[PDB]
């Protein structure tokens, strides 16, 4: 391991501090970089640091300590659009390989004020061969769990930011092909709140 | 230890 | 006390005769510790002091790689400068760079430098604020623009105030016995007459480190440096240095002609009268 | 900055492919990476100037050249399933001037399969907001299901009334394996579009979920009695229900 | 372009004593360009086993270079340094003087 990063993933709620750390092995390293990569696109350069101490730019502060071989990135006042994986990069010279860490993924949780968790049944528009259960508006502490066997396809929790009445909501979708399957029997093996609305 | 970024004149 | 690390690079083109000769040398005070010569056997950065030999292989690869990067820049620089000054392909030209940093007695940053010359005269230089450039002529003004857009001063300042001083401090502890020693000059005075009308008096300082020394002649109080022959401080070859001072003197006043020696290895400075 | 071509590729075992990479900035030092979930960025080949190249940590099956400083193509002569990755071109000044930084290309997702009858377009359905959601929340979540596709080379978008929307939509970050045990397992992707109930109940507005597929080209040969899974767009719609 | 003639000092590392092993030095300095031919001579004949330092320069960009050989001084053996450079119409011979 040439460049070692922070484990991952990192959950922080919006407004809070995401602190990232990084370690390199080469004493003669002279150049230090933080890159940001959103899922499905390319690493984008956000900070360069060259001297010991702090470098502030916007909401990012970098920190470098060359004695302990430590590079650091703080994100003040986090936003949902900071949700990415953050790559640490270190090099010695003009001709040396820029050494990348494996990256730490940062997940920035939306504040929901007062959650009402609910599982709704959806039917299709035209003529599909299934239905869908939508688990929505739930808590940011609520983790949805895995697929049951090779029948029940359960997606991960994701966030929508309705630029309307400033409403944010967590949502997840489960579906199955054959209907020996309701909305109650979709999240049986999932840590779901006891005041979850179940209408049909 | 040498400087790591020499650049053309 | 005060300490310094400098690197010196020289690159000379060989028209009709292939790649330029490239020589890089590193010093800490007046003590050489690394070299690279493009005509040498190893084709690597090589140690020249015992206290730097203890660096592991990654130091030796890295320095070798980087000194190769430097040779290249200078190679392209010889081609570039010949274009800037419209000179022919027939002649040999010389590029020189010197960079490094000084620390004081507490080992904190004092000053950093980065100087560049073409054909033995100033081409471009980093100013003392490590933020700005002095270009020697209009041709060097082109380089100045090029390096402002490449943020070279920012990149150099980071090195000269950080890396350079961090690494010098490392060398000074590793090299303690060698680099923090002070050798006082073994002093010595000689008489050589010519034809019984004049007499040369020669003051000698031998075996000193570091190279900085002052020898002054003095006709009993007022200093006689409107007659003095002073040679360049020359290396003895063993890490120490030698220098001499001389006056052509009338046969009688050799009693009242005194030689004054100043070196930091001496507690009190020395006075030499002929006897 | 750095541009690279193409964005997506399907190949069968044995085919040859070149990835282009071009660079605007007089950079001497260009490089090729592959990114994989288990092991971050890995350097394949690199070049510190025109004419001149050398190998990274994973050079095997890859072949590279550099006759001009601008361009740095990466060639695969005979594709293997292990070359299924996201490939990034990167470039960096070296000894040249400008900003002392390395920048990346936007990437090429490549998938290599044993049989190209494994390639399938997605099936796309728009599901309609729960009337129980409308009555309880005053908001209307439309979900879209893209199912059955291989490889996972899609771009999903929502288009209300003919113009693309961004504000209600949460799309999944990465597609999901339908049979997560097989190498050639087909994929599914879900997205959400949440508008208020007093916009869904308008019968004038047409909601459309659009999934772009990257598949076979015009010059690929198709012997199966299916329909040839070319690059195409698959859409599903719903109209606003008058209730 | 700058041209500078070298200054040349021929001397020994330790004070000279006949029959005692020493080093003979030829220090050339203050020169430009760096192309220089330096040989140590014993009674006219060229000495093979001569080492030199790596090329460096001073504050005014002029070069310096030490050439050296192990030797055992006697009364009768003459030592010199032979230097050639563009700034010289013929090469320079500087003889070793032990009081210098």
């Amino acid at each position: 391991k040439e460049v070692e990063q922070n484990s991952g993933p990192l959950s922080v709620p919006e407004g809070a501090i995401a602190s990232l750390n990084c370690t390199y092995s080469d004493r003669g390293s002279q150049s230090f970089f933080w890159y940001r990569q959103y899922s499905g696109k390319s690493p984008e350069l956000i900070m360069s640091i060259y001297s010991n101490g702090d470098k502030e730019d916007g909401r990012f502060t970098a920190q470098l300590n060359k004695a302990s071989q430590y590079v650091s990135l703080l994100i003040r006042d986090s936003q949902p659009s900071d949700s990415a994986t953050y790559l640490c990069a270190v090099t010695t010279d003009s001709w040396g390989k820029l050494q990348f860490g494996a990256g730490t993924q940062v997940v920035v949780t939306p504040d929901i004020q007062n959650p009402d968790p609910a599982v709704y049944q959806l039917r299709d528009s035209k003529s599909s061969d299934k239905s869908v259960c939508l688990f929505t508006d739930f808590d940011s502490q609520t983790n949805v769990s895995q697929s049951k066997d090779s029948d029940v396809y359960i997606t991960d929790k994701t966030v929508l930011d309705m630029r309307s009445m400033d409403f944010k909501s967590n949502s997840a979708v489960a579906w199955s092909n054959k209907s020996d399957f309701a909305c109650a029997n979709a999240f049986n093996n999932s840590i779901i709140p006891e005041d979850t609305f179940f209408p049909s | 230890l040498l400087f790591g970024k020499p650049v053309y004149v | 006390g005060s300490h310094s690390m400098r690197y010196f690079f020289t690159s000379v083109s060989r028209p009709g005769r292939g790649e330029p000769r490239f020589i890089a040398v590193g010093y800490v005070d007046d003590t050489q510790f690394v070299r690279f010569d493009s005509d040498a056997a190893s084709q690597r950065m090589e140690p020249r002091a015992p206290w730097i030999e203890q660096e592991g292989p990654e130091y030796w690869d890295g320095e070798t790689r980087k000194v190769k990067a430097h040779s290249q820049t200078h190679r392209v620089d010889l081609g570039t400068l010949r274009g800037y000054y419209n000179q022919s392909e027939a002649g040999s030209h010389t590029v020189q760079r010197m960079y490094g940093c000084d620390v004081g007695s507490d080992w904190r940053f004092l000053r950093g430098y980065h100087q560049y010359a073409y054909d033995g005269k100033d081409y471009i230089a980093l100013k003392e604020d490590l933020r700005s450039w002095t270009a020697a002529d209009m041709a060097a003004q082109t380089t100045k623009h090029k390096w402002e857009a490449a943020h070279v001063a920012e990149q150099l300042r980071a090195y000269l105030e950080g890396t350079c001083v961090e690494w010098l401090r490392r060398y000074l502890e590793n090299g303690k016995e060698t680099l923090q020693r002070t050798d006082a000059p073994k002093t010595h005075m000689t008489h050589h007459a010519v034809s019984d009308h004049e007499a040369t008096l020669r003051c000698w300082a031998l075996s000193f480190y570091p190279a900085e020394i002052t020898l002054t002649w003095q006709r009993d109080g007022e200093d006689q440096t409107q007659d003095t022959e002073l040679v360049e401080t020359r290396p003895a070859g063993d890490g120490t240095f030698q220098k001499w001072a001389a006056v052509v003197v009338p046969s009688g006043q050799e009693q009242r002609y005194t030689c004054h020696v100043q070196h930091e290895g001496l507690p009190k400075p020395l006075t030499l009268r002929w006897e | 900055g750095v541009t690279q071509t193409p964005k997506f590729q399907v190949l069968k075992t044995g085919q040859s492919m070149t990835l282009q990479c071009a660079q605007d900035m007089n950079h001497e030092y260009m490089s090729w990476y592959r990114q994989d979930p288990g092991m971050g960025l890995r350097l394949i080949h690199y070049s510190v100037g025109a004419g001149i190249t050398d190998q990274g940590e994973v050079p095997n099956g890859y072949n590279v050249s550099r006759s001009t400083t601008e361009d740095f193509p990466l060639r695969l002569l005979s594709a293997a399933p292990s070359q299924t990755s996201v490939y990034f071109c990167a470039s960096r000044p070296g000894l040249a001037g400008g900003r002392p930084e390395q920048y990346f290309g936007p990437g090429t997702r490549l998938t290599v399969t044993e049989d190209l009858k494994n390639v399938f377009p997605p099936e796309v359905a728009v599901f309609e907001p729960s009337e129980a959601e409308i009555s309880h929340t005053q908001k209307a979540t439309l979900v879209c299901l893209a199912t059955g596709f291989y490889p996972d080379h899609v771009e999903l978008s929502w288009w209300v009334n003919g113009k693309e929307v961004h504000s209600g939509v949460s799309t999944d970050p990465q597609p999901l394996k339908e049979q997560p045990a097989l190498n050639d397992s087909r994929y599914a992707l879900s997205s959400r579009l949440r508008v208020s109930a007093t916009f869904w109940q308008n019968p004038r507005n047409h909601f459309r979920c659009q999934v772009q597929f990257y598949g076979l080209s015009e010059n690929d040969e198709w012997t199966q009695d299916r329909a040839k899974p070319v690059t195409q767009i698959v859409s599903a719609e719903a109209w606003g229900r008058a209730d | 372009m700058i041209q500078r003639t070298p200054k040349i000092q021929v001397y020994s590392r330790h004070p000279a004593e006949n029959g005692k092993s020493n080093f003979l030095n030829c220090y050339v300095s203050g020169f430009h360009p760096s192309d220089i031919e330096v040989d140590l001579l014993k009674n006219g004949e060229r000495i093979e086993k001569v080492e030199h330092s790596d090329l460096s320069f001073s504050k005014d960009w002029s070069f310096y270079l030490l050439y050296y050989t192990e030797f055992t001084p006697t009364e009768k053996d003459e030592y010199a340094c032979r230097v050639n450079h563009v700034t010289l119409s013929q090469p320079k011979i500087v003889k070793w003087d032990r009081d210098m």
